[PDB]
């Protein structure tokens, strides 16, 4: 009976590089061929949903309907309503959902940290931890690459955004890939790709290397005793 | 606008001019403008003895009032000097500060208009004394000169022109190149 | 109605040294007179509770019953039940709470990472992190002492602990603290406490300093 | 009397953060019942058109239309074409603009090299150079940020992409910014943006900085006799 609408989040956006606009239904009975649809400040009709999903065991039937959209009307302020039209249900019910305004943008600061020393010596793994912090609002996708290559995603951990004790608008971030001392005493690039709305071109990079550092290591060895006077 | 050599005869320190912000304003801003005693190079290298010695006093009147329009919008369009962050430095400090007072409400060269006036650079290397009628032009003046519009223009003819003019009055394709 | 009674949290056990719990409960009827009650096994006296949450206007009314533990016998992992009773509903609303058992004690690796470069080159900011991996029970307390006075809770932010990618039964988590570079440069020695049980005295220190991490610029060999 | 596509190229895409597609009337004077639409495959040429220029003196007006479109479905080839219904030529006219699915897709690898020692020695000014190899696509967009702000287009200049004879597949382009070396030796971190298509996120950062290149072991021995 009850309807959620899904804002599509800026990693849905950014990963997919489309605009997914799903609506579950949550405590409703099953039947075959449930319709669900969204509609535009227009009302103009939605691309045919599929991917529904199938009736679940425990009498609970979840009616997804996905329309793509251009990126300019979401990010124009235009409204999208979720409307949902089944004999089951006893009348259509109207949810109603829109970017969020009025946050003020502010660029994220990718710092990026080396492992430390100590985890290193326990040759079992190395943390190359991302620190994303300093941006508003609360919506970061915070991705890995090694040498231009995407990482799977099982590798690295990212933690959602959480508010900075310093400021109240602004908000922090984490990203930590696990890598073998040895995936890292040879050097390997480790970007962290951060996009977020602020940024100039909604994305920033961050390489590491076991070379990142590594202050000039002067080595004046003199021999001074060759003079006898 | 025609930019003068004011994008090289401003010596900021590499505090203020780089990308580290500072840490406070009442000994760093307040140690790093004063800083640049550099800016008493005039007298001290170039117009020691390239032109009469009130001239070299008057670029520094030039780069005070300069100075003061960097603190709050001057014309340069550059990320070091306007559309820049050191006018944020100076915000970002006094902001940090309770909002104790804007950089353009207090603290923009009049509250402490005064520096050294660039005069202890005047005479650090030229070591020529400055009449009293030349020591209130490096400091404070209630004429800001029109927001840099019409002084780096005054500047212009004051040498730019008059002197190609003394050249002329001193080949005459070269003259025509005038 | 039933009570969602919480345990208490490893950081309640360590930030307030006594095992605090409550009842809070997914209410129907909005008020009624009698109040929470705590039951054990052995069957011995309720504790007192007192401040009781008032009626909440949209009827998921939650009520809150603090009672005092002994924390060996909350260690033994003894069930707990809750015993609320109401007008509305006779039937005392019996729900137990106990520790989960059966889970491997790993002791945390805590690495305090340095501020990056990056960061202390804009002479604005040190976000210190604590780095806390390798722990197998979710709790944690991340607690930080900057020269040797703990600081409030404010000026730190801990990350919830998560799955760790690698070892799936271990988990991590994240403590950054925020100091103006000022205070970094001066050489604080900044030190996280992580409060865990595999610990061997349950504390476990890592204190990082503004000298640390800097390798041997200068390698002078005087030979005659 | 024909009328000249202009398909906004991934460079204009990027800048103007927007799809904005235009058709440009070349040698041909304005009639009566002028025709502008964008049609598909599909034929759903339901765009708004606004801002339609007016005759030139030399036959050359635009009649633009401007419409907004997803990046994606244009790089399906939709193929629009502004149909245009003329007077003196009754036939209309068909522009296709799309995305030529043969061309690959190598993503560039840009690199950064800081300026050569020998500029900084002289100490007048430096410049540091951008490298962008190995993209088959011609359609590189290079942009230059200095502290997280972008710097206009006036301070640097992007060679064009041209071919790359070692590579026959792929193409090369360098853009150099120069920088006062009282601003160089500062410590400013400056970024190569590379915006292009065949990179997975579309964009691509490299930081250049005052000790990006530095000699990471100084090994001096000094050896001080008396005598021969
Ligand atoms: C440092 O210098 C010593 C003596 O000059 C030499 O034996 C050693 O190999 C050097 N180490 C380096 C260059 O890493
Ligand atoms: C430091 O110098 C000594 C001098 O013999 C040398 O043995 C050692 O390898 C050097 N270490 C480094 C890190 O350069």
């Amino acid at each position: 009976i009850r309807v959620f609408a899904i804002p599509p989040s800026f990693a849905s956006i950014f990963l997919t590089k489309s605009t997914k606009l799903t609506c579950l239904v949550t405590d409703l009975t099953t039947y075959d061929s449930v319709t669900i649809s969204w509609t535009r400040q227009n009302g103009e009709a939605v691309k045919t949903h599929t991917n529904i999903s199938e009736s679940h065991p425990n009498a609970t039937f979840s009616a997804v309907g996905e329309a793509s959209i251009c990126e300019d009307d979401w990010n124009s302020g235009e409204r999208f309503t979720c409307t949902v039209t089944h004999t089951d249900l006893p009348s259509p019910l109207k949810q109603t959902i829109s970017r969020p305004k009025g946050v003020a943008l502010h660029r994220p600061d990718v710092y990026l940290l080396p492992p430390a020393r100590e985890q290193l010596n326990l040759r079992e793994s190395a943390t190359i931890t991302c620190l994303v912090t300093g941006f508003s609002p609360a919506d970061v996708f915070v991705q890995w690459m090694q040498r231009g290559q995407p990482l799977s995603p099982e590798k690295y951990v990212t933690s959602a955004p959480m508010p900075e004790p310093q400021a109240p608008g602004r908000y922090f971030a984490h990203s930590i890939l696990t890598v073998s001392e040895e995936e890292w005493n040879t050097g390997e690039t480790y970007t962290c790709v951060v996009a977020h709305e602020a940024l100039p071109n909604r994305v920033t990079e961050r390489t590491v290397d076991k070379s990142t550092g590594k202050p000039t290591l002067y080595n004046v060895s003199l021999v001074m005793s060759d003079t006898a006077g | 606008v025609l930019i003068p050599p004011r994008r090289r005869q401003l010596c900021f320190s590499r505090i203020v001019r780089g990308p580290a912000n500072l840490r406070s304003l009442n000994e760093f801003k307040e140690e790093i403008l004063k800083g640049a005693q550099s800016e008493g190079k005039f007298l001290g290298n170039y117009y020691k003895e390239h032109k009469d010695k009130e001239k070299a006093l008057e670029a520094m009147k030039n780069s005070f009032y300069d100075y003061e329009d960097i603190i709050k919008g001057t014309d340069m369009l550059t990320n070091i000097e306007f559309k820049d962050i050191k006018i944020k430095l100076d915000r970002l400090l006094e902001k940090e500060t309770n909002n104790t007072k804007k950089a353009e409400d207090w603290w923009k060269t009049n509250k402490k208009s005064i520096w050294n006036a660039m005069l202890c650079g005047y005479k650090k290397s030229g070591n020529k004394i400055i009449d009293p009628s030349w020591c209130t032009i490096p400091t404070t003046e209630t004429p800001p000169q029109f927001l840099r519009w019409i002084k780096e223009w005054g500047t212009n003819v004051c040498i730019q022109k008059q002197e190609h003019k003394e050249y002329v009055k001193s080949c005459t394709s070269e003259i025509k190149k005038y």
